[PDB]
């Protein structure tokens, strides 16, 4: 409960907080919505001796649109992910999908930018963003660089994201007119990690699937993309057979760890399952 | 009108308001953690990371530097007092500080006192301590073997404890009950036999409030005040005041308003004694408060009891007897609450609702390297396996004579003429109509519709989900008191109430209990305002405070309504009588010349003489008629003559996604008969939070351990509560079969949708596997666990 | 230690803080606001919830020292000149509490979902009332008190 | 003094304190369990000093 | 005067009266003394508290 | 406005704020919860608020708190040490020098300097050392004897 003496910065611009960061170097910690870092502190899990507070930055804020690309800021907290009409007529997925994420009071603190900067397996971010196909805008010392979702995870908490960059938004392309989504979250209990979860986008054309995204949450050591459960669809109909056959590519790509959630046999099962769940329901919602 | 004056008493029957809200929906409550006093320093417990080895060394050098802490404990400063170790309500000894050894992880090794809860966090991480790790002993069956380790090297060479002959050493008892004769000679001749094995997991009761204490010594008056969070504190008092050498009068503890028990607050824990000892040296208050892992790691846990339940029967399904063997695990040390002369409580309440001839059942009770504990989650003491054993037994004797699962209970029920009904056991039940309740149940249900639907998807082989149907008839025993028979380290059973009325009419009371929020303050007032004509309202009820109460045994197990309950309506009915005498003195007329109607003593024939309670109590105040003495007041202890037996139906419908192994509950329906109802609107609330901690249990709790004997799961992170979302709608009903040796013939509830709930649930679940011939299922019933049962019997998808 | 400048319940305050102290800590500690309580150290019992700056939040996971400037109400401050608000007398009425531990949290949360929605269904209360825990009732009586104070509200 | 004992054996006898613990851990028979007392005096007559 | 002994033997006395320092705490405890066999530093004496 | 002082209070320093017409005898009573010496009057002649300053005793309600700045107090909190009572304290309860005990306070606190002003009083001489001192339950007696009971206690 009682987390370990640190000293608190509050910087009001992405540049102090980058300073700050090469300043005090790996000592240091960017604290935002706080519902990850500060009960790891509580646990004595991680013990920064200083906490960069970036909540307090304004350009890190705010949900626009700059053509056909949806800009959403490192600080958005999910429940405005879910209530902004933006995001609603935009990108439907992650709207419904944030819905699923913990619980009302933890999503009024816990932000999109740090549910992907977290980097753990069992967040739903992560998958969501590789089937959106976001990208991460990072600013460091030497400027700003971009990357995509898919490809920024590199293992169970690491990311692509340097010790001394501050990830200042996601930038998603909005779903062109008819996409079909979902994502199915096989969970406990309502406010808990999913013990196997899969984010689906889609587009169709006549009886067959013209684009196709397919992700993987708390499957492995990472949220993972299934590209060959992807070319299982890709301009074929959509029929029982071919989701069948993306639910065994899928469930081939697995690595679950064993937990209180259940063993590899039954994460990799239901994985499966949700993969089949999510095709079908994104099929429901094509136009 | 005399109708609208029983009315504006708010008393007996009527479904008032609580009084006790006020307070907490303002939060003005005040509980343990809020209280901060002059000088007030906080202790926090240095643990240990293993479960079982001896301790090299504790470096309290570094801790004891560190800019705010005061001082660093460990047992050998308790030697000197003797308190390194102490008794438990098992007739055991549980270590207060592990002295040459850890036996079990997260065991209290040391403390550190500081200025704050902050400060002192760190100093537990500046204590570091060298173990030289033991085997572990996690499974009951391996504790046993010849060549299993010594866990309790302090009491090596014994071949006896507080509950007869031991005959391993990690072996604590064994104890039975029953005719094994005359069972065993049934079993023998029995033309239908069915015999089940089942594991009724280790569940935390994980009162949202953890335990903890502001403990209190003044060198200069020389008595100790502890504001705690316990369940029974008196006993408390009476056990503090013999461990310190600090007479009784001078010791003073106060349970304050506690956020929750359901018996995890019942015994002393290390923590508290530490705390007390800590406010001794230093001469000033020590608050310790436990975490939420703490809670769940280190206090009494319930249930983990491994059953072999055995029942013979005739083809038609009526049972011949019953024969049930147990092991149970108690942990490290057996602090197990029990009355002194039941090691596995009233577990041979295990006949259940049934008529059963001739029975017996054997408990054995054995260490291993976990926390102690095991009676302490609205289980009445083992009543919940009890119920458990003979619920899910019936349902195995039913399947295998293809009988109707209602029909095989009504069929073996006790019925309404044959109470009081001495069971094979010994236990007298005092009242009930099991057959009209379950009649209502079914009905209100359409069971019969149900095994349709049920009938019908099962004929569908592609069904994409499977129907369960669970049902449970149980008696319960509550209301722990007979001295004769039940007693808590000597002290009997029983509880009290002192009540007074005060000149102008309205009264203050005091009981021996404690309520944790089921109501006290408002059902106490409302059985005293019905016996004396005095607004509830008016009623000031209070507990908890060994200096002003009487002397009671606290409340869990639902004895407060049982016992409590009839010694305030006794001591009611003693001032009620004097009251009579009073009036017939003012009314100039002989006693027997007068009626009681409401709230006032009237002359029989003429209505326009009489006095009112308000009248007689002022009288008793200005001049007592001759003989009498001045004053309005009455004290009274009961020990009670036997339990009481409240019943229950429950049912329960599940539908089971074949895909996934989630289990939705589609309905519940529970009816409970705790004879003569004090405030339906109050049971009501005790039915759904049991009801609820019913479903926590079967549906998901549990708390597993590693190989290495790490507790897996002590967080809210794994360890399941539901949520408003998980809890499903309880719809109740009931009948009244009042007590009959009780004075208001008032049966304790709030156990009962506990204790009743968990094998409801269990039945609906193995009820829809029963087709291809599933008999029992281990809980938890979560998703994981029924898709691998799922897969077992080709179900799954 | 940072200065900050936090409006509770009305009122201006302005205290040396430590960094980590959790504002959990600093309003039942420093304040005396101990209607707040701690059921948990991982953040699920939401018994410490609170409402800051226009949302609920569990007071147990964030830190005081980013109240600064900031508007946070506890239940303390709920009743307005000694009227009880919607929220309270419902789960009064309701019996929506029984050990009374949990419902500060849960009548701050049911203040501030009322407002997020006026007219929920009780799929919807239960919904919006996740992420906070209750032991003693079974939550149906407190679904009873929310759909109380909501028509209490709109009156 | 502080004790009753049987009138010709003095080894026979049970102290307050014995009596007590008797009171809480079983009442003989008819007798509730426990062991105090409330009365309130109303005097018969004042006192007079000298 | 209400008087309770404890399962120990200690006991804790209640008058309705109030001393203001004529020793009360000690001359009460003195007449209980005698008249149980209990000695008077055990027995806890208080008054002034109507509840 | 409020003065800032430290106050050594029964060897401990207090550090405090205070308009400066606070009496030294309510910043003791309502500012440090020492709430043992006593008032009695407005007029300077019970003594029920005596406490020692500066090695004198001195009546707490007729000196200023701002007065106190670095100054060396001591109260009847402070008269035990390590729990052991001091001879005026042990010499008072021994020879039943106090009923109500509201002077009690300040009868210590100038029993414990007239004892270091005088080692071997006479009755005349404690009678006559202990003038500052009203009393409205004992009648003195009892109180030349806890103080002759002190006296000895110290030679010995
Ligand atoms: C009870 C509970 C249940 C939860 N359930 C779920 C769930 O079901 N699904 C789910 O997905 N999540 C869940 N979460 C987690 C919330 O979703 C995680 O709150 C949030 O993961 C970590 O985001 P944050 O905004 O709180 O940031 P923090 O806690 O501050 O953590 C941020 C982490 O990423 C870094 N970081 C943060 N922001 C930035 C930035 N802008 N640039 C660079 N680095 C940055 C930080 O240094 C740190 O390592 C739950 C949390 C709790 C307490
Ligand atoms: N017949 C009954 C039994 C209990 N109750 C009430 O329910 C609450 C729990 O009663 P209980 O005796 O079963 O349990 P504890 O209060 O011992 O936990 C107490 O307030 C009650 O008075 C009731 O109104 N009527
Ligand atoms: S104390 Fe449990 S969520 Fe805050
Ligand atoms: S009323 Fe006790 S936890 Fe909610
Ligand atoms: S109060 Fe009387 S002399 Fe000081
Ligand atoms: S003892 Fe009362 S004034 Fe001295």
């Amino acid at each position: 409960m009682i987390p370990p003496r640190f000293e608190y910065h509050a910087p009001k611009s992405v540049g102090e907080a980058v300073a700050l960061l090469g300043q005090l170097g790996s000592d240091a910690k960017l604290l935002a919505g706080g519902h990850s870092l500060l009960p790891m502190m509580k646990l004595r899990f991680a013990q920064p001796e200083h906490l960069i507070d970036i909540n307090r930055i304004p350009e890190l804020r705010g949900i626009r649109e700059e053509g056909s690309t949806v800009v959403i800021g490192a600080m958005t907290v999910e429940n405005d992910l879910i209530s902004s009409p933006i995001v609603q007529a935009r990108l439907p997925l992650l709207a419904e999908a944030a819905k699923l994420i913990a619980d009302p009071q933890v999503r009024n603190r816990g932000t999109i930018g740090g549910d992907i900067a977290h980097g753990d397996p069992g967040n739903d971010h992560p998958a969501l963003s590789i089937a959106v196909e976001a990208h991460f805008v990072l600013e460091g010392p030497n400027g700003r660089r971009t990357v995509p979702a898919d490809g920024f995870f590199l293992g169970t908490y690491m990311t692509l994201l340097e010790e001394n960059e501050v990830m200042v938004e996601i930038r998603v392309p909005a779903f062109a007119a008819g996409t079909g989504w979902a994502y199915e979250k096989l969970k406990r209990k309502t406010g808990d990690w999913a013990t196997a979860g899969c984010a689906v986008v889609m587009r169709k054309s006549g009886g067959t699937v013209s684009h196709i995204r397919i992700a993987l949450t708390n499957v492995a050591p990472t949220a993972l993309r299934a590209e060959a459960a992807e070319a299982a669809l890709l301009g074929k109909a959509f029929t029982k057979e071919a989701v069948q056959a993306a639910a065994d590519a899928a469930i081939a790509i697995c690595e679950p760890a064993e937990d209180l959630r259940g063993d590899a046999d039954y994460k990799t099962a239901m994985a499966g399952q949700m993969v089949k769940r999510a095709l079908n329901a994104a099929w429901a919602r094509c136009a | 009108d005399a109708e609208a004056r029983e009315l504006a008493l708010a008393g007996m029957g009527a479904s008032r308001l609580r009084k006790e809200d006020a307070r907490f929906i303002q939060g003005k409550g005040n509980y343990v953690d809020d209280i901060k006093m002059p000088g007030m320093l906080h202790m926090d417990i240095v643990r240990a990371p293993i479960a079982h080895g001896r301790i090299k060394k504790i470096h309290k050098d570094a801790a004891l530097a560190m800019p705010g802490v005061h001082a660093v404990l460990t047992a050998e400063d308790l030697k000197p007092l003797k308190l390194h170790w102490m008794p438990t309500l098992a007739g055991d000894v549980a270590a207060v500080l592990a002295d040459e050894k850890v036996h079990f992880q997260m065991q209290e090794v040391a403390i550190v006192i500081a200025d704050d809860r902050y400060i002192a966090a760190d100093a537990v991480e500046a204590v570091k301590v060298e173990y030289d790790e033991l085997p572990v002993v996690i499974d009951p069956i391996d504790a046993l073997k010849p060549d299993a380790p010594v866990l309790r090297e302090d009491l090596a060479g014994k071949t006896s404890g507080a509950h007869g002959p031991r005959e391993h050493h990690n072996h604590i008892f064994t104890w039975g009950a029953g005719d094994k004769a005359a069972t065993d000679a049934v079993f023998a001749n029995a033309p239908v036999t069915v015999s089940q094995h089942m594991y009724y997991p280790r569940v935390h009761p994980c009162p949202l409030e953890t335990c903890g204490c502001v403990a209190s010594f003044d060198p200069i008056k020389g008595d100790l005040t502890t504001y705690i969070t316990s369940q029974a504190p008196h006993v408390v008092r009476t056990v503090v005041s013999m461990l310190s050498g600090i007479p009784e009068s001078k010791v003073r503890i106060v349970s304050p308003d506690i956020g929750g028990g359901f018996g995890n607050k019942v015994g002393i824990y290390p923590g508290y004694v530490c705390a007390i000892v800590a406010s001794i040296v230093l001469g000033r208050p020590v608050k310790w408060v436990e975490d939420r892992v703490e809670n769940i790691s280190t206090t009494a846990f319930a249930r983990d009891y491994h059953m072999d339940g055995e029942l013979a029967a005739t083809p038609d399904g009526k049972i011949l007897g019953l024969r049930v063997n147990v092991v149970a695990d108690h942990g490290a040390f057996d602090a197990c609450a029990d009355p002194t002369k039941f090691p596995a409580g009233l577990f041979h309440i295990c006949s259940g609702s049934y008529d059963i001839p001739r029975a017996h059942c054997s408990v054995k009770g054995v260490y291993t390297n976990k926390a102690p504990g095991g009676v302490a989650y609205r289980c009445s003491f083992r009543v919940t396996e009890a119920v458990y054993l003979i619920e899910r037994m019936v349902d195995v004797l039913a399947q295998k004579l293809n009988m109707d699962k209602a029909e095989i209970r009504a069929k073996n029920f006790i019925r309404k003429e044959q109470f009081p009904y001495t069971t094979q056991f010994g236990f007298e039940y005092d009242s009930g109509d099991y057959h009209t309740a379950l009649k209502k149940v079914l009905d209100a249900v359409d069971y019969p519709a149900l095994r349709a639907e049920q009938a019908a998807r099962r004929a569908d082989p592609n069904s994409p989900t499977l129907m369960g149907i669970g049902l449970v008839t149980f008696t319960e025993v509550v209301g722990a008191g007979p001295s004769k028979m039940c007693d808590i380290l000597g002290v009997g059973m029983f509880d009290s109430c002192e009540i007074r009325i005060h000149p102008t009419g309205s009264a203050i009371a005091r009981m021996g209990t404690i309520t944790q929020g089921q109501g006290h303050q408002t059902t106490y007032a409302q059985i005293i305002a019905t016996e004396l004509g005095i607004p509830s309202e008016v009623i000031q009820v209070e507990e908890g405070d060994t200096s002003t109460a009487p002397y009671g045994l606290g409340t869990y197990g639902s004895r407060s309504t049982p016992v409590a309950g009839a010694a305030i309506a006794l001591a009611a009915r003693k001032i009620h009588a004097k009251a009579r005498k009073i009036a017939a003195h003012m009314l100039e007329v002989n006693e027997n010349d007068l009626d009681w109607e409401v709230d006032r003593f009237k002359v029989k024939g003429d209505d326009s003489k009489f006095k009112t309670m308000a009248d007689i109590a002022w009288q008793a105040y200005h001049q007592p008629p001759a003989g009498l003495e001045p004053g309005l007041e009455a004290v009274h202890y009961y020990d009670p003559p036997n339990f009481t037996y409240p019943f229950g139906i429950y049912l329960c419908v599940v539908d089971i996604d074949r895909a996934t192994g989630e289990t939705k509950v589609r309905r519940f329906y529970a009816l409970d008969d705790c004879g003569t109802r004090i405030n339906p609107m109050i049971i009501e609330g005790q039915i759904h939070g049991g009801l609820t901690e019913g479903y926590a249990v079967a549906m998901g709790q549990q708390m597993p351990f590693d190989a290495q004997g790490n507790l897996l799961g002590n967080t809210l992170m794994d360890y399941f509560l539901p949520t408003a979302v998980e809890t499903p709608h309880w719809e109740t009903d009931h009948t009244v079969t009042p007590s009959p040796h009780h004075p208001i013939g008032a049966k304790g509830v709030a156990e009962s949708p506990h204790v009743g709930s968990i094998p409801t649930f269990t039945a609906a679940v193995v009820d829809a596997f029963a087709h291809v011939g599933v008999t029992h299922l281990d809980m938890p019933h979560t998703s994981y666990r029924v898709w691998k049962s799922l897969k077992e019997h080709n179900l799954a998808l | 230690k940072k200065i900050i400048t936090v409006n509770v319940n009305g009122k201006a305050q302005e205290k040396a803080v430590e960094p980590r102290t959790l504002l959990i800590h600093f309003l039942r500690e420093e304040l005396n606001l101990t209607g707040a309580h701690i059921g948990c150290e991982t953040s699920h019992c939401g018994a410490c919830t609170v409402d800051i700056d226009g949302r609920s939040v569990k007071s147990c996971t964030h830190l005081a020292v980013q109240c600064d400037g900031s508007e946070v109400l506890t239940v303390e401050g709920l009743a307005n000149k000694g009227v009880l608000h919607a929220v309270q007398e419902g789960f009064y009425k309701e019996h929506g509490l029984q050990c009374g531990f949990c419902t500060p949290g849960m009548l701050m949360r049911a203040y501030r979902f009322l407002q997020e929605n006026p007219n929920p269904t009780e799929a919807e209360i239960r919904m919006g009332m996740t992420g906070n825990l209750c032991r003693c009732t079974g939550y149906q009586n407190i679904v009873k008190a929310v759909q109380y104070a909501a028509r209490k509200l709109q009156e």
